[PDB]
């Protein structure tokens, strides 16, 4: 069995317990949980209008998932030093060990400054994620579906950003399943893509065109963690890890 | 039970339903449907001059519409939009004589606003052997909502409660329509702030839910009659008749 | 005046309050009712009887579907397979272009909720005189994909849940569909205006007649037969998201073809006016206000090469107005970033205008700026109306 | 009848109850006004001044009222594309439902950001709904009544745009009647037209016109919800709805 110790060869004399820290650092660090809810970077974007965008057009659109993004290092030349880099992060370097979670979310989004626009977040249960493919930040165009576009039902919030530009957000657990996937997810079953995703965030500005163009090129960082009700189920060993050390250098 | 023995006097019992000196049989049982709760008097918060139901005569059973239901009717088919106070003298009018004439309506002819509960049966007179089923329905001030003509189809009056008409049984549809207005009272006639849509409180409406079918020898006619008390009323502001205006010919 | 010198708390702004939140969450608000105390309240005679609920109005049928059901037909024939889900449909034959649909209570109730489960209830009422006899089964098959619709017949459908019954004196029933489903919840069939996303039915109803009806000489060969749906003792619902029915009360809609050409968003309604920038001030430009630098910009127009293209308004009522009105027009770049558009007195115009600018011109040239319209046609000045479709008019240079 | 139910034929095995969604998500749907207390998108708006305005005159001027306003998809050439495409909503929807109401509504107006002036807000529970032609939006021109400017009596509040910029309302239930209209509304009676809306509301900066311009064109989005103290009375069956997944694709 894998838990086994069949004989034991001590030669310890047995240590003092520190309680991981709480003997000197005064906090414990044994439970994994609470280590989880420490925020991490989540996307990155430079927002990119194409269409010109009425008041109510999505301007990006995310599914919202513990698991993390697909990993979005960037084009060879422009890369997302942070992902480029510093590989993945923690939340999912745990979600990575095990197979089913059921819980909510928090993202605290951090808008730009420099724009004043008002700026409303839907969450919509309905989607399905389609595939690991297309797990990833989209910077939706011409309005062709509902997609693109405010709904009326969806819940939402919308920040003021000229008095604090960082929404913070709860996304809920709304799914009919026992719990969701974890792992990375290539949809199988057809009605398996409604058992990865919390939801399917989308944020929009709801300037006008003419204000639009302050907007472009602003950066929107992205922030995430499990939100206590989260709670990971089935073990599963690591799949192989690469060394961040190990990373080839910049070579001047 | 399941003992048949018709005599002279025919087999079954015959349910009544006495009210001032009008009785009137159902050999069946009504289907009743009751759209709202009973309603509170309401003459405490709009009237010191004098108040009186006339029990004794606004009571009394009395007809409003008749009408022939022939096999030709297709399946989504009106038969009736009553309005009901008004078709109550609407119809007395459209029969040639004044409001004063009968005794149901002559309050109306005087006193300047009315409220109260009504009561509408619709019984018909289907042979066994027919086969069809009509629904009658209240929807209150429909003439208010504009999108009604699109609403006003059996598929839209089913939701909300409404009666059963089988021509199978031959059934008599009962129908309380307590009031329930934006207005507490209906006046009878042309009111300072409001002319047009004269005590409309909405309108009972006889969709077809199926059409009569039968042999082709068979009885083709299946007539329909439409009886309306109008019980818990109270009337307020006594005024000249000369001032009441003939209903709407509608 | 005690000094307070201690520290003082250290709170996070936000501009505005939940708008997902509506239950348990005092709501502070600007009131503009006179007493702060006050709240609406209900006289006795004005009383709520009606408790909204999605129960309550799930426990209501409405009729959605109407069966014939003729002598002629056999033992094998179907009257219906309406799926089992809420959303069960009868379509109006209307002339509109998004053809509208009668929903039961529960199926309008239920487009309002991602999810949904528990039993259906189909009544049904078989109308027919005493004197009509015959029986029909009505199943339930759980697990059948649309390619499974299809090989059904009765005989098939009594290997899995059904019910017989027995038209003669009672002629009504009411079959309660079961919820056999490997998802706790399920997801709505349709969904905001959206296709993925739109899960189809847990499984399907079906009416065969197992007895076919045999009426007597002197009652008619045909029977109706009303379908009701009505939200079962334990249907329910959860996820709130967006509706996928929307009211009747206005059926326009707007495609969004690319091929006619207007103003961007929110920079219209335009007028014909000077700018500063542009020929310095001597020539007309369209502009969305009157603040300086407030040109309407344009959508670049498509223009493959060796041709050329200039813009003629659809309607000529909706042209801003000027001495004249401006149904012409050339769009060409200002060198700030944006299209202008340049309003001309003729397609003429318009046309040697595109000429020129195409044929290597600039907007500086002499040969263009003759082209212009001067200053003094400005007029009134007057909006166009809304936001005008532009025809691209398109030549060979 | 119609809720009568002669015989039922039962198969079902009980089926365990979830309490909608309190056996799951931790949160009752049951009751269904308290679904209609989440905010929806009431009407949208692009400012636009014509006459020179004052500092008293009103930008802006709609009747408030839970029906919903008359839908405004906006002009062929530009759409407002969520009414356009997320057809009508959650509370009109329901209101389609039932034939009288009795209660407040909740506004929270959400003002252009880039604008620092500011804005005044009305209620006007004197004011008539005059059928359902002119039951939405108006931007006010030329003052010519008293309906264009602020007026004393009236219950009002003046957002200050600089400190935040999205008002929050209570507007309240004054009317002589006993419960108001909640259908479409064609106006029967003269004095039907007061049996409808709250009141009307309305909006209007007190900039001069020298800095008006900045408002120009600047969207104004607002909000509603049902109140609390709303209580929708009559049933009435659904008018017939528009399946929304069915409407026609842009088409490239
Ligand atoms: O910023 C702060 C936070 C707390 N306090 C005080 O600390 C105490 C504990 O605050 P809490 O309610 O736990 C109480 O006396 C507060 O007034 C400050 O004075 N400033």
């Amino acid at each position: 069995e894998e838990s086994r110790n069949t004989t034991v060869l001590d030669t310890t004399t047995t240590l003092q317990s520190s309680g991981f820290g709480r003997a000197f650092f005064g906090e414990a660090f044994n439970d994994l949980k609470t280590l989880m809810r420490r925020y991490q970077l989540y996307g990155q974007l430079l927002l990119s209008v194409t269409t010109d965008k009425d008041i109510d057009h999505c301007m990006f659109t995310f599914p919202c998932l513990p698991q993390g993004l697909a990993l979005d290092i960037g084009s060879a030349g422009s890369p997302h030093e942070i992902f480029n880099r510093c590989r993945d992060g923690i939340i999912p370097l745990i979600a990575s060990g095990y197979r089913f979670y059921r819980g909510d979310l928090r993202y605290k989004i951090v808008f730009p400054s420099n724009v004043n626009s008002n700026i409303w977040v839907q969450h919509r249960p309905d989607r399905r994620l389609e595939g690991w493919s297309a797990a990833k930040i989209v910077n939706c165009d011409a309005v062709s579906t509902g997609q693109g576009v405010y709904n009326h039902g969806y819940a939402s919030h919308i920040q003021i950003t000229r008095v604090n530009n960082v929404i913070e957000l709860e996304v809920p657990f709304y799914n009919a399943t026992c719990y969701n996937y974890l792992q990375a997810f290539n949809a199988s079953s057809a009605a398996s893509s409604y058992a990865v995703s919390l939801g399917e965030i989308s944020v929009g500005f709801q300037a006008t065109s003419d204000d639009i163009a302050s907007i472009v090129n602003k950066p929107v960082t992205i922030y995430y963690s499990i939100g206590d009700g989260m709670q990971f189920s089935q073990w599963v060993g690591y799949q192989p890890m690469m060394i961040l050390d190990q990373l080839p250098a910049p070579v001047v | 039970m399941d003992n048949p023995n018709p005599g002279p006097d025919g087999e079954g019992e015959v349910e009544l339903e006495k009210d001032s000196n009008v009785v009137l049989t159902t050999q069946r049982d009504p289907s009743t449907s009751i759209p709202a709760p009973v309603s509170v008097k309401w003459s405490r918060w709009t009237s010191n001059d004098v108040v009186d139901d006339y029990a004794t005569i606004t009571s009394r059973w009395y007809q409003i519409a008749e009408f022939v239901w022939s096999k030709d009717d297709p399946f989504d088919k009106e038969l009736a939009r009553l309005i009901l106070p008004r078709a109550l003298l609407s119809s007395i009018e459209a029969n040639s004589d004044a409001i004063c004439d009968v005794p149901n309506t002559i309050p109306f002819k005087v006193h300047a606003y009315w409220r109260g509960d009504m009561e509408v049966r619709v019984q018909i007179n289907s042979n066994k052997f027919q086969v069809g089923q009509l629904q009658a329905t209240w929807y209150y001030s429909d003439h208010e909502n504009l999108n009604i003509s699109s609403k006003r189809s059996v598929y839209g009056f089913s939701q909300m409660d409404h009666a059963l008409i089988s021509a199978s049984a031959s059934n008599e549809a009962k129908l309380v329509i307590p009031f329930k207005h934006v207005y507490p009272f209906l006046p009878t006639r042309i009111v300072p702030d409001w002319t047009t849509g004269i005590l409309d409180m909405g309108a009972l409406n006889i969709r077809v839910i199926a059409p009569l079918r039968m042999s082709a020898t068979g009885p083709t006619t299946c007539n329909v009659v439409v009886f309306i008390k109008l019980n818990n009323s109270e009337f307020t502001g006594t005024s000249s008749g000369k001032f009441y205006a003939s209903q709407i010919r509608a | 005046n005690p000094s307070y010198q201690q520290s003082p708390r250290h709170f996070v702004p936000t501009g505005m309050h939940s708008l997902a939140l509506g239950t348990n969450l005092v709501e502070p608000l600007h009131a503009l009712r006179l007493d702060a105390a006050g709240t609406t309240q209900h006289p006795v005679g004005c009383a709520p009887d009606e408790d909204m609920t999605v129960s309550s109005i799930a426990s209501r049928y409405g009729l959605i579907r109407r069966v014939q059901w003729k002598k002629d037909h056999a033992k094998g024939s179907l009257l219906l397979q309406l799926d089992a889900d809420p959303f069960v449909e009868q379509r109006i034959e209307g002339t509109n272009p998004i053809s509208l649909y009668w929903f039961a209570p529960v199926g309008v109730v239920s487009s309002m909720f991602m999810q949904w489960r528990g039993s259906l209830e189909y009544r049904f009422d078989i109308i027919a005189s005493q004197f009509h006899t015959g029986r029909l089964i009505v199943g339930y098959v759980p697990g059948l994909t649309a390619s499974l619709q299809l090989q059904m017949d009765y005989m098939k459908l009594k290997s899995s849940s059904y019910v017989v019954f027995d038209l003669q004196e009672s002629n009504s029933f009411t079959f309660e569909v079961p919820y056999v489903s490997y998802r706790p919840w399920w997801v709505r069939k349709y969904g905001g205006n959206y296709l993925p996303s739109s899960t189809d039915a847990p499984s399907t109803l079906f009416m065969y007649v197992q007895v076919p009806l045999i009426p007597m000489e002197a009652v008619s060969d045909t029977i109706d037969i009303n379908v009701y749906v009505r939200g079962g003792s334990s249907f329910e619902v959860c996820v709130p998201v967006q509706p996928s029915l929307g009211l009747n009360w206005n059926t326009d809609f707007i495609l969004r073809n690319d091929e006619e050409y207007r103003a961007k968003t929110g920079y219209a309604p335009y007028y014909a006016g000077v700018w500063h920038s542009f020929n310095n001030s001597n020539s007309l430009v369209f502009r969305w206000g009157s603040a300086s630098d407030q040109i309407a910009q344009w959508p670049t127009i498509s223009v493959p090469r060796g041709e050329l293209a200039f813009l003629r308004i659809k309607d000529g009522k909706q042209a801003a107005v000027g001495t004249q009105p401006w149904r012409t027009m050339v769009v060409w770049p200002s060198g700030h970033g944006y299209n202008i558009g340049i309003p001309t007195y003729n397609a003429e115009r318009a046309r040697q205008l595109a000429q020129h600018l195409y044929g290597g011109g600039s907007l500086t040239d002499e040969k263009a700026k003759q082209l212009f319209v001067p200053a003094n046609q400005q007029g009134p000045g007057k909006v166009s109306n809304g936001n005008p479709v532009w025809e691209v008019m398109r030549a060979p240079l």
